[PDB]
C-alpha cells in the first residue's frame, strides 16, 4: 500500500518522504527511488486469524527450525486476538 | 652514578603526537561507572574508567548516520585506582575532573522484620 | 565491637550481628546471585537463587535471608552450591518464554547473565510451557507477564516505597499470576522504577520499548532539572539521539530512584525545540536568522539601556553558569534588577544567609528525624524522592509525619493538623498539642515547602515557620549540630540563582517595568506584555517555544540540560555538574556561550571564554558551587530569625492549599514536560 | 526449475530485472528514517 | 478458572453487595478475636462470611471486606484468589 | 626521582643536540626543497623549521628533549635518503585546510567546539 | 557611581574565619538593619580563605582578603567598603 | 571432565616450574618473579637492566640453549607507572620448550636492544618503536617501520585512537596526497559488552 507526497516522491512502510524544500531529493534528479511496494504491515492483516481450541497456542511461524524461536501464546482475552510476537500471525481461542 | 635527577613534573604531550586541540581542550572525566539499574551485578564498578567530553555527532547527508570529527569520542581507559588514573591524565596534560567512588552503604537486613508486631515495617502480604 | 566472625570459603570477615550471608560474602567481594533480593527492598526468600552451601550443614541456606551465625565458612564455590544454581536456574527457564530477540531486556537481563554464569548450557524440558495473559497497568510500563519470573519485586516496591498496595499475586502453584487482578492503572509518581528492578522483560519501558538495545548505548552521567532534588540519573544515547535516562546510585538524594518526570520526559526534549535565531520581520513575525543579526539586533539595544531599563526573569531550568553570565552582562549595564520566577521573600535576612533558603538537615537527615512537620506542601509531587525518603524513615524509623496544608495524598499516614496558616500561630504559641510534640522530639524537622511561599503572606509564613523552628531549637532536647528549619524547593534553577545573588520574584520589574527584558527559559508566564511597557524589547533564551518564545522580538535557541555540561543546585545546597550527552540541534548553543557572545557584540566584553572561567567567576561569586556532590553547611539560624522579627506582616486567612494536589497536576510543569507526548499520555491516562 | 520448481510466494518478483547499475533505474541510497527533532513553529499572528 | 477480573453486568463494583445487620454483628463478633492492630486477619473469616450470605463473591463482596476491615482491596484480592473455597463465580 | 638517561645527563647536553639537529635541518632545508621540487621557498622551510623547534620549546625534561632529538634525526633520515615523498614533506604546510576560527566570536559561530 | 553588593565568604571550622565568624554572630544584624536594601551575602564553605567581595557600579568588583582578622579588624574594612562606594 | 575440557599437562608443569627455580637461582640480580600457567607456559619476569644477561644465558647455557627469539612484543597497560611491557618468546629446538621473559619500562627510560644476542630482534624492537614509542639503546637501525613516514604518534598506546588524528585524500588543487584532521562519515560505534556478573571466582582479586 505506497502512497504519494504532493511531490510526487513515493513514501515508503516506515513513512519516509523527503520534505519539498529539502534539498536531498536531489539525489533522485535523473534516477529512482527505490522502494518496495510489498508493505509487511497490509501483507500480516490479509492473513485469518486462527480459530483454535487450546488455551495456550505455539507459534513457531511455520518450517520448524525455518521459522522462528516457538513461543507460547496465552488466548484468555476474548476482545483481543492472541499476536505472535516474531511473524505476527494471530490467534483466537474458539470458545 | 648512571643514573640522572630529574626533579620535573612529568610532561609526555610532545612525545604522544596528539594535536594541541585535542589536549589543551578536552576534560577527561575520571570516575567509576554506575551500576547498570538494569541489572544487580557488580563486575562493572570495579574499575576507574577515564572518558572524554563528549563533541558533535551530526547526521551524514546521504544515510543519515553519526558522522563525528572527535577522534576521542570511542578511546576510554582502564585504571584500577584513582591515583593511576590521576597520574595518567597529569601525565599527557589531559586537564580532568575526578568523581568520587560512590559504593553503597551497608544495609540492615531483617527477615522477621517483615512479621513485627509493633513496627510499621510488616509486609501487607508476601 | 560486638562483631563477630564468620568465614566465607576460608577468607575471615567481621560482621555486625543481623548480617545475612549475602552481604556477609559481599563484603569479601563475591557477590552471590539473586533474583528477588534487592537491597532496598524486603527479603522475600523465594526464588532460591542465592541457595549457598554451609560446611558442616547439609542443607542449601537462602542466603539473602539466612544470618550468619559465628564461625560459619560459607563454601559460595563449591559442588552443591552450583549444583543448587543450575537446578533454580532450571526452574526458572523451564517455563520462560524464548522472546529474548523480541524482548528490551536482551543483554541487559539478569536472567541471561546469570544463566551464562551460574546455569547449564541447554534444556532437558521437554513440556509445554505456559503463557500468561499481559495486564494493562498503565501507558508507561509495558506489561509481558510471561516472561514474568515471579520474584514478587513489583509487590515489595509498590507496598514499601511506592506505597500503593495494589500489585499482588492472585492464583496458585504455577498458575500464580503478579497483577492487580483488576483492570486498573498503576500510575504512581514512582511508577517507572519497576521497569528498573524487574530483573525480566516482564515489566519494560513502553516509551523506550523497542528503539534501542542496552550494548549500543553510550552511558553519560547527569543530573535531573525535572525538580529541586537533583537526582543522579544516566543518559543512555545512541548515535547522537538521546534514548532513555536512567537513575544513578546515590545514597544521600535518591538512593536509585527516579521519577516518572525524570524517567520520561525526555521526548518533550525532541519536540518543539529552538533550533535557529529568530528576528521579528517586517510583519512582526518571528522569523529564522543568522547569530550575527540576532545578537546585533539584541546588542543595539542592550547599549541603549541603562539603568533599570533592562532586567532579567530567570526560569525553571536555567545553570548557574548562565545564571552568573546574565548576570555579570546587566550588572555591566549598572542593572540589580535579575528575577526568577518562583518567589521567595527577601523580607529580612533574605537571601543573604544561605540557612533560610535551603533543605538545610539534608534529604539524608530525613532518616535522622524523629518527627517531620510538613508545611504548605504536597512533596509527593513537588520532590518526589524528598517523599520517598520521608516514606523510607516513616516505615523503618517511626516517623511521625504532620502536615499544615490540605489533606492530600502522600502515600503514608500523617497528622493532619488542618490548612489554615494560623495554626502556625498555634503552635509558635504552645496552645496547640502538638507544640509539645516537637518539643519532646530529640531530632525534629520543619520543612516549609516552597511553594506555600508564592503566596502573598509568604514572608510571614516564612517568619511563623521559622519562629517555630527558633522556639524548638534553641529549648528543646536539640544538641546544635541538627538542623531544624528547612525549605523544600521545586524548581532546579532557584537555588542556584538565590546563590548567585538574583531578586527572587518578579516583583522588581513589576515596580518599575523595563523596556527590556531578557527571559532565560522563562516560561512560567508571570510576566506578560501587559505588565511591561507598549515596546518592551523581549528577549527569550531558551530551549523550546512555549510561553515566552512567541511574545519575544527576539529569540536565542539555548542548550538543554543533556546538551551542556552545567551547574545545577538542588534543594540542600548541593552544587551538581551534567554533562554534554548530545549536542544542541541545529543553530542552538550553550547558553553563557550566547551571553558572552551578546556581551562581545555589545561591546562590555565578561572575563571568560571556557567553562573554567565561567566557574572560576561561579567561585568568586560564591565557593560552594564548584565543590560538586557536596552540602555545605549553612549556620547562623539566631541571626535571621533576629531579622525576620523586623516586619510585623499578617498571615492571610486563605489556607494552605498546593497547586498540585493529585497525579493530574503532577506530569506536566516545566516547558520540557509540556511538549512531551509522553506525560500528555500520562496525563490523558489518569483524567479518564 | 522444470523439474524441481521452487515454491511460490505472493512477494517474489515475477519479473527478474538484471543489474540497473549506470541506468536511471539504479540505486540511489538514503536514510529510511524520519525526523528525530522537530522544530518549533513560530505563530503566523502579531504579537501586538 | 482464571485469575483476572472483568467486569460484567452482573459481576462489577456496581453490583450490589452489603451484609445484614445480624453478619455485621457476627462481623464484629469475628474481629473482637484478633489482636488490637491486626484486624487484617479477619480477611479470611468476614469474606468466608460474605460468602455464605451471597453463595459466592462477585466483586462487591471483596471490596466490601477491604472497606470494613480497612486493608488494600488487593489484599483482599489475594485472598480470594488463593483459596479454593471462595466462589468467584456465581 | 633517579632516572636512568637516554644520552644527555642533563640540560645542557640536550640543548647541544638540539642544536646540532638545528644545523643539520638547516643545512638541509635547500637540498630538500631542490629534489622533492617543493613549491616553497628556502626562507619559507627554514620558517618552519624554526616553527618546528620553537613549538617544543616549554620543555625542561632532559629525557624528553632526548626523545624528540632522535624523533628529529628520524626525520631527517627520511627527508635526506628520499623516504618520503613531496607529499609527506608538505604535510608540515596544512594547505588543504581551512583556517580555524581563533577568537571566541567565531568558533561560537561555526559550532560547538571549545 | 555606588555600592550595590557585598559577598563575605568564610569557613565554618577554619580558625582564619574565626573573627569574621565573630563578625556575623554578633554583628551583623545591626548591620542589616543599618543596610536592608543592599544584599549582603554571607556564603559559608569548607575550607575557604575569608575574603570580601564588594561590586561597585557598572561591574566593578573590589576585593579585600579578611583572612586571620578579629571582627573589629572585619568591621572597620566592612565600613571602609560601606563608606567607599566607590 | 573428559570430552570438552582441555586436558592438563602435569609433567611439563613440573618440569617447567623446575626450571624456573632453576633460572631464578642461577640469575638472583634481575629475577623478579617466576610463573607458570595453568596451560603449561613458563613466564621468567626480571629487571630491565638485566634484558642482555638473562637473555644470553638462556641463548647459551646448556641446560637451557633457547636458540630461537620466536616473538618480541610490548604491552601498553596504562594503569601501570611503567606502562609497556616488553616480552620475548624463546624457543628451545634442544630441549623442545619455549620460555617467556617479560619486562617494563614506561616512556622515557630506554630498554637495552637485544641484537646483541637475537639479531632477529632487529625488526622487532624496531616495531616496538613504531608502534608502542619505546626506545631501544645500541640498536642498528632504529626508526620507523610500519607507519606512514611523517607519522606522529605511537598507534598501539591505548590512548592512541582508532582511526588516527589524520587521513589521507587526494586533493586537485596542490595535485598531491594530503592529510586532513580526520572526520569519519559514520563514527566507530562503542560496545559496551562487558557482563556486570563475576565470570571466573579464581581470578576474583581482594576489594579495599
Ligand atoms: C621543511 C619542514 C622540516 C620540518 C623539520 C621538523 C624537525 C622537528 C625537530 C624538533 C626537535 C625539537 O623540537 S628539540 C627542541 C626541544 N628543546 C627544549 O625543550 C629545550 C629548550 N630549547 C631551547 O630553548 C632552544 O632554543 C635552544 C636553542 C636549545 C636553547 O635556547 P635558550 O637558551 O633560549
Ligand atoms: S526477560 Fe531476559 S531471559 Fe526472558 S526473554 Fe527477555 S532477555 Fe530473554
Ligand atoms: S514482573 Fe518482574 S519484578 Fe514483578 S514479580 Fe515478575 S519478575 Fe519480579
Ligand atoms: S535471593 Fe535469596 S532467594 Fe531470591
Ligand atoms: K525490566
Ligand atoms: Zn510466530
Amino acid at each position: 500500500g505506497v502512497r504519494t507526497s504532493p511531490t510526487g516522491e513515493k513514501v515508503t512502510h516506515t513513512g519516509q518522504v523527503y520534505d519539498d524544500e529539502d534539498y536531498r531529493r536531489v539525489r533522485f534528479v535523473g534516477r529512482q527511488k527505490e522502494v518496495n511496494e510489498n508493505f509487511a504491515i497490509d501483507l500480516i492483516a490479509e492473513q485469518p486469524v486462527s480459530q483454535v481450541g487450546s488455551r495456550v497456542i505455539s507459534c513457531d511461524g511455520g518450517g520448524g527450525a525455518l521459522g522462528h524461536p516457538r513461543v507460547y501464546i496465552n488466548l484468555d482475552k476474548e476482545t483481543k486476538t492472541g499476536t505472535c510476537g516474531y511473524c505476527g500471525l494471530q490467534f483466537r481461542q474458539q470458545h | 652514578t648512571q643514573l640522572i635527577t630529574v626533579d620535573e613534573k612529568l610532561d609526555i604531550t610532545t612525545l604522544t603526537g596528539v594535536p594541541e586541540e585535542h589536549i589543551k581542550t578536552r576534560k577527561a572525566r575520571i570516575f567509576v561507572p554506575a551500576r547498570n539499574n538494569m541489572q544487580s551485578g557488580v563486575n562493572n564498578t570495579k574499575k576507574w574508567k577515564m572518558e572524554f567530553d563528549t563533541r558533535e555527532r551530526w547526521e551524514n547527508p546521504l544515510m543519515g548516520w553519526a558522522s563525528t570529527a572527535d577522534p576521542l569520542s570511542n578511546l576510554v581507559l582502564t585504571f584500577s585506582t584513582k591515583e593511576d588514573a590521576i597520574a595518567f591524565a597529569e601525565k599527557n596534560g589531559w586537564s580532568y575532573d575526578v568523581e568520587e567512588r560512590k559504593v553503597p552503604k551497608p544495609k540492615s537486613k531483617s527477615y522477621g522484620a517483615n512479621f513485627s508486631w509493633n513496627k510499621r515495617t510488616r509486609v501487607s502480604t508476601k | 565491637s560486638n562483631l563477630i566472625e564468620v568465614f566465607v570459603d576460608g577468607q575471615s570477615v567481621m560482621v555486625e550481628p543481623g548480617t545475612t550471608v549475602l552481604q556477609a560474602c559481599e563484603k569479601v567481594g563475591m557477590q552471590i546471585p539473586r533474583f528477588c533480593y534487592h537491597e532496598r527492598l524486603s527479603v522475600a526468600g523465594n526464588c532460591r537463587m542465592c541457595l549457598v552451601e554451609i560446611e558442616k550443614a547439609p542443607k542449601v541456606v537462602a542466603a539473602c535471608a539466612m544470618p550468619v551465625m559465628k564461625g560459619w565458612n560459607i563454601l559460595t564455590n563449591s559442588e552443591k552450591t552450583k549444583k543448587a544454581r543450575e537446578g533454580v536456574m532450571e526452574f526458572l527457564l523451564a517455563n520462560h518464554p524464548l522472546d529474548c530477540p523480541i524482548c528490551d531486556q536482551g543483554g541487559e537481563c539478569d536472567l541471561q547473565d546469570q544463566s551464562m554464569m551460574f546455569g547449564s548450557d541447554r534444556s532437558r524440558f521437554l513440556e509445554g510451557k505456559r503463557a500468561v495473559e499481559d495486564k494493562n497497568i498503565g501507558p508507561l510500563v509495558k506489561t509481558i507477564m510471561t516472561r514474568c519470573i515471579q520474584c514478587t519485586r513489583c509487590i515489595r516496591f509498590a507496598s514499601e516505597i511506592a506505597g500503593v498496595d495494589d500489585l499482588g499475586t492472585t492464583g496458585r502453584g504455577n498458575d500464580m499470576q503478579v497483577g492487580t487482578y483488576i483492570e486498573k492503572m498503576f500510575m504512581s509518581e514512582l511508577s517507572g522504577n519497576i521497569i528498573d528492578i524487574c530483573p525480566v522483560g516482564a515489566l519494560t519501558s513502553k516509551p523506550y520499548a523497542f528503539t534501542a538495545r542496552p550494548w549500543e548505548t553510550r552511558k553519560t552521567e547527569s543530573i535531573d532539572v525535572m525538580d529541586a532534588v537533583g537526582s543522579n540519573i544516566v543518559v543512555s544515547t545512541r548515535t547522537g539521539e538521546v534514548m532513555r535516562i536512567l537513575p544513578r546510585m546515590h545514597e544521600d538524594i535518591n538512593e536509585e530512584w527516579i521519577s516518572d518526570k525524570t524517567r520520561f520526559a525526555y521526548d518533550g526534549l525532541k519536540r518543539q525545540r529552538l533550533t535557529e535565531p529568530m528576528v521579528r520581520n517586517e510583519k512582526g513575525l518571528l522569523t529564522h536568522t543568522t547569530w550575527e543579526d540576532a545578537l546585533s539586533r539584541v546588542a543595539g539595544m542592550l547599549q541603549s539601556c541603562q539603568g533599570n531599563d533592562v532586567a532579567a526573569i530567570a526560569g525553571g531550568l536555567v545553570d548557574a553558569e548562565a545564571l552568573i553570565a546574565l548576570k555579570d552582562l546587566l550588572n555591566r549595564v549598572d542593572s540589580d534588577t535579575l528575577c526568577t520566577e518562583e518567589v521567595f521573600p527577601t523580607a529580612g535576612a533574605g537571601t543573604d544567609l544561605r540557612s533560610n533558603y535551603l533543605l538545610n538537615t539534608t534529604i539524608a537527615g530525613v532518616e535522622e528525624a524523629d518527627v517531620v512537620l510538613l508545611v504548605g506542601t504536597n512533596p509527593r509531587f513537588e520532590a518526589p524522592l524528598f517523599n520517598a525518603r520521608i516514606r523510607k524513615s516513616w516505615l523503618h524509623n517511626d516517623l511521625k509525619v504532620a502536615l499544615i496544608g490540605s489533606p492530600v495524598d502522600l502515600t503514608y499516614r500523617y497528622d493532619h493538623l488542618g490548612d489554615s496558616p494560623k495554626i502556625l500561630q498555634d503552635i509558635a504559641s504552645g496552645s496547640h498539642p502538638f507544640s509539645q510534640v516537637l518539643q519532646e522530639a530529640k531530632k525534629p524537622m520543619v520543612v516549609l515547602g516552597s511553594s506555600a511561599l508564592q503566596r502573598n503572606d509568604g514572608a510571614a509564613i516564612l517568619a511563623a515557620v521559622s519562629n517555630i523552628a527558633q522556639k524548638i531549637r534553641t529549648s528543646s532536647g536539640v544538641t546544635g549540630d541538627w538542623k531544624v528549619m528547612n525549605i523544600l524547593h521545586r524548581i532546579a534553577s532557584q537555588v542556584a540563582a538565590l546563590d548567585l545573588g538574583y531578586k527572587p520574584g518578579v516583583e522588581a520589574i513589576r515596580k518599575n517595568p523595563p523596556k527590556m527584558l531578557f527571559l532565560l527559559g522563562a516560561d512560567g508566564g508571570c510576566v506578560t506584555r501587559q505588565d511591561l511597557p507598549k515596546d518592551c524589547f523581549i528577549v527569550y533564551q531558551g530551549h523550546h517555544g512555549d510561553v515566552g518564545a512567541p511574545i519575544a522580538d527576539v529569540i536565542l535557541p539555548g542548550a538543554a540540560y543533556t546538551e551542556k555540561s552545567a551547574t545545577y543546585v538542588n534543594t540542600e545546597g548541593r552544587a551538581q555538574q551534567t554533562k554534554v550527552a548530545v549536542m544542541p540541534p541545529g543553530l542552538a548553543r550553550e547558553d553563557w556561550k550566547i551571553i558572552r557572545a551578546l556581551s562581545e557584540i555589545a561591546g562590555m566584553t565578561l572575563p571568560y571564554d571556557t567553562l573554567d572561567q565561567v566557574r572560576n567567576r561561579l567561585e568568586e561569586v560564591s565557593p560552594n558551587l564548584v565543590r560538586y556532590d557536596d552540602v555545605e553547611g549553612a549556620n547562623y539560624f539566631q541571626q535571621a530569625s533576629e531579622l525576620s522579627k523586623l516586619v510585623n506582616q499578617q498571615l492571610l486567612a486563605d489556607p494552605l492549599v498546593p497547586p498540585q494536589l493529585t497525579i493530574k497536576d503532577f506530569y506536566m510543569t516545566d516547558s520540557i514536560s509540556r511538549a512531551s507526548q509522553t506525560m500528555a499520555k500520562c496525563v490523558k491516562a489518569v483524567t479518564e | 526449475p522444470t523439474v524441481k520448481p521452487p515454491t511460490a510466494r505472493k512477494f517474489i518478483w515475477t519479473n527478474h530485472k538484471f543489474n540497473l547499475s549506470g541506468t536511471p533505474q539504479q540505486y540511489v541510497p538514503y536514510s529510511t528514517t524520519r525526523k528525530k527533532i522537530q522544530e518549533w513553529v513560530p505563530p503566523s499572528t502579531p504579537y501586538k | 478458572a482464571l485469575f483476572v477480573h472483568r467486569d460484567t453486568p452482573k459481576n462489577n463494583p456496581e453490583t450490589p453487595f452489603d451484609f445484614t445487620p445480624e453478619n455485621y454483628k457476627r462481623i464484629e463478633a469475628i474481629v473482637k478475636n484478633y489482636p488490637e492492630g491486626h484486624k487484617a486477619a479477619a480477611v479470611l473469616p468476614v469474606l468466608d462470611l460474605a460468602q455464605r450470605q451471597n453463595g459466592w463473591l462477585p466483586i462487591s463482596a471483596m471490596n466490601k471486606v477491604a472497606e470494613i476491615l480497612q486493608v488494600p482491596p488487593m489484599r483482599v484480592y489475594e485472598v480470594a484468589t488463593f483459596y479454593t473455597m471462595y466462589n468467584r463465580k456465581p | 626521582t633517579s632516572v636512568k638517561p637516554i644520552f644527555s645527563r642533563d640540560m645542557n647536553e640536550a640543548k647541544r643536540r638540539v642544536r646540532e639537529l638545528y644545523r643539520a635541518w638547516y643545512r638541509e632545508v635547500p637540498n630538500t626543497v631542490h629534489l622533492f621540487q617543493l613549491d616553497i621557498s628556502v626562507k619559507q622551510g627554514r620558517d618552519k623549521v624554526r616553527e618546528m623547534f620553537k613549538k617544543n620549546a616549554h620543555v625542561t625534561d632532559p629525557r624528553v628533549v632526548d626523545l624528540l632529538v632522535i624523533k628529529g634525526k628520524m626525520e631527517l633520515e627520511e627527508t635526506i635518503n628520499v623516504w618520503k615523498q613531496r607529499t609527506h614533506v608538505m604535510r608540515f604546510f596544512h594547505e588543504t585546510e581551512a583556517p580555524r576560527p581563533k577568537d571566541f566570536l567565531s568558533k561560537f559561530y561555526v559550532g560547538h567546539d571549545p | 557611581l555606588g555600592l550595590r553588593e557585598i559577598r563575605i565568604h568564610l569557613c565554618q571550622r577554619s580558625p582564619g574565619s574565626q573573627g569574621v565568624r565573630d563578625f556575623i554572630e554578633k554583628r551583623y544584624v545591626e548591620l542589616k538593619k543599618a543596610n536592608p536594601d543592599l544584599p549582603i551575602l554571607i556564603r559559608e564553605c569548607s575550607d575557604v580563605q575569608p575574603k570580601l567581595w564588594a561590586r561597585y557600579a557598572f561591574g566593578q568588583e573590589k576585593n579585600v582578603s579578611l583572612n586571620n582578622f578579629s571582627a573589629d579588624q572585619v568591621t572597620r574594612a566592612l565600613e571602609n567598603v560601606l563608606s567607599s562606594k566607590a | 571432565t573428559r570430552p570438552t575440557v582441555r586436558p592438563r599437562n602435569d609433567v611439563a608443569h613440573k618440569q617447567l616450574s623446575a626450571f624456573g627455580e632453576y633460572v631464578a637461582e642461577i640469575l638472583p640480580k634481575y629475577v623478579q618473579q617466576v610463573q607458570v600457567s595453568c596451560f603449561s607456559e613458563l613466564e621468567i619476569c626480571i629487571h630491565p637492566d638485566g634484558v642482555i644477561p638473562v637473555l644470553t644465558f638462556l641463548r647459551d647455557h646448556s641446560n637451557a640453549q633457547f636458540k630461537s627469539l620466536a616473538d618480541l612484543t610490548a604491552v601498553d597497560i596504562p594503569t601501570r607507572q611503567n606502562r609497556f611491557e616488553i616480552v620475548y618468546n624463546l624457543l628451545s629446538l634442544r630441549f623442545n620448550s619455549r620460555i617467556r621473559v617479560k619486562t617494563y619500562t614506561d616512556e622515557l627510560t630506554p630498554v637495552e636492544s637485544s641484537v646483541s644476542v637475537y639479531k632477529a630482534a632487529n625488526w622487532y624492537e624496531r616495531e616496538i618503536w613504531d608502534m608502542f614509542g619505546v626506545f631501544f639503546a645500541n640498536h642498528p637501525d632504529l626508526r620507523r617501520i610500519l607507519t606512514d613516514y611523517g607519522f606522529e604518534g605511537h598507534p598501539f598506546r591505548k590512548d592512541f585512537p582508532l582511526s588516527g588524528y589524520v587521513e589521507l585524500r587526494y586533493d586537485d588543487e596542490v595535485k598531491r596526497v594530503v592529510a586532513e584532521p580526520v572526520e569519519l562519515a559514520q563514527e566507530f560505534r562503542k560496545f559496551d559488552l562487558n557482563s556486570p556478573w563475576e565470570a571466573f571466582p579464581a581470578y576474583r582479586q581482594p576489594p579495599e
